[PDB]
């Protein structure tokens, strides 16, 4: 399912940001 | 609205162009533990001494700063933040700076981050989500009319209040702009096309970013995800989104009107500007008058047990703070 995929991803915990 | 968004712009006004600076200093406070660190800096539980109350103490690096090049970002976060006032935002109480670092200080928001329970819980009901839903909107209606941009809109910048509400913090990327802004920057997840494409953006990124927001606090997952930031803006750019099944009919069509890749086109960048929003279908049951007073009964309230408790907040590697003899990046740093 797409929830398990995401679970298995590895961006599930706190996402920092992109920058210049 | 129009008559009461009047009266704020002028507050404001004044603020952005006479900000206060150096209202505190390092040795008033007792710093206790971390709340939370970022890209940039870490966030602090501290105890006033003098009145006795907490605050979060965001502390940034001013070497880490310019090394990052967030040198203009951080001197417009700290400018912006010290002039918005609104329900939905957190308050900035005391700035200072001493020789190796910029302190900001804020009210202490002890419910945690909207991300923690978002994950531990799965997914918010869309009675739930609404809810948290609307204070942005009302929130965006606000900073959008003194002509900001926020740019950074995630569960992670979300916090719960006392009383159920939200407070968006991390004004990293706010920026006062008319016209548009080419900075790359963000969290890949929310990133709206425009930006990705380097074309030039405007307030629009922000209604594209509630999108997001709306839908992984009910789907429970981002629209777009991936192991990579760069499989990830592929995504973005085809506009291929796909709905869990539970997703009711209006929640779809609210959805497709914001994450929509023509930004001529999209929600809250037409001709009504925020009113498309407001009234359409799935936020009709919504008092939009009794959210702003907060009036209304909060979904989900978190348990906290007195003053100071950080119970509601992951634990963190503690880390000395470090204050150089020699003074660094003076002239940088002027005017915060
Ligand atoms: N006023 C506050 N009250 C309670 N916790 C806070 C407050 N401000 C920030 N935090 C915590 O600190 C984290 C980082 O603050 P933020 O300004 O977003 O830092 P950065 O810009 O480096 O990401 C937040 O995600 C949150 O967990
Ligand atoms: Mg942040
Ligand atoms: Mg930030």
């Amino acid at each position: 399912t797409t929830y398990a995929d995401f679970i298995a991803s590895g961006r599930t915990g706190r996402r920092n940001a992109i920058h210049d | 609205v129009k008559e009461f968004l009047a009266k704020a712009k002028e507050d404001f006004l004044k603020k952005w162009e006479t900000p206060s600076q150096n209202t505190a200093q390092l040795d008033q406070f007792d710093r206790i533990k971390t709340l939370g660190t970022g890209s940039f800096g870490r966030v602090m539980l501290v105890k006033h001494k003098e009145s006795g109350n907490h605050y979060a103490m965001k502390i940034l690096d001013k070497q880490k700063v310019v090394k990052l090049k967030q040198i203009e970002h951080t001197l417009n976060e700290k400018r912006i933040l010290q002039a918005v006032n609104f329900p939905f935002l957190v308050k900035l109480e005391f700035s200072f700076k001493d020789n190796s670092n910029l302190y900001m200080v804020m009210e202490y928001v002890a419910g945690g981050e909207m991300f923690s329970h978002l994950r531990r819980i799965g997914r918010f009901s869309e009675p739930h989500a609404r809810f948290y839903a609307a204070q942005i909107v009302l929130t965006f209606e606000y900073l959008h009319s003194l002509d900001l941009i926020y740019r950074d809109l995630k569960p992670e910048n979300l916090l719960i209040d006392q009383q159920g509400y939200i407070q968006v913090t991390d004004f990293g990327f706010a920026k006062r702009v008319k016209g548009r802004t080419w900075t790359l920057c963000g969290t890949p997840e929310y990133l709206a096309p425009e930006i990705i494409l380097s074309k030039g953006y405007n307030k629009a990124v922000d209604w594209w970013a509630l999108g997001v927001l709306i839908y992984e606090m009910a789907a429970g997952y981002p629209p777009f995800f991936a192991d990579q930031p760069i499989q990830i803006y592929e995504k973005i750019v085809s506009g291929k989104v796909r709905f869990p099944s539970h997703f009711s009919s209006d929640l779809k069509d609210l959805l497709r009107n914001l994450l929509q890749v023509d930004l001529t086109k999209r929600f809250g960048n037409l001709k009504n500007g925020v009113n498309d929003i407001k009234n359409h279908k799935w936020f009709a049951t919504t008092d939009w008058i009794a959210i702003y007073q907060r009036k209304v009964e909060a979904p989900f309230i978190p348990k906290f047990k007195g003053p100071g408790d950080t119970s509601n907040f992951d634990d963190y590697e503690e880390e000395e703070i470090r204050v150089s003899i020699n003074e660094k990046c003076g002239k940088e740093f002027t005017e915060f």
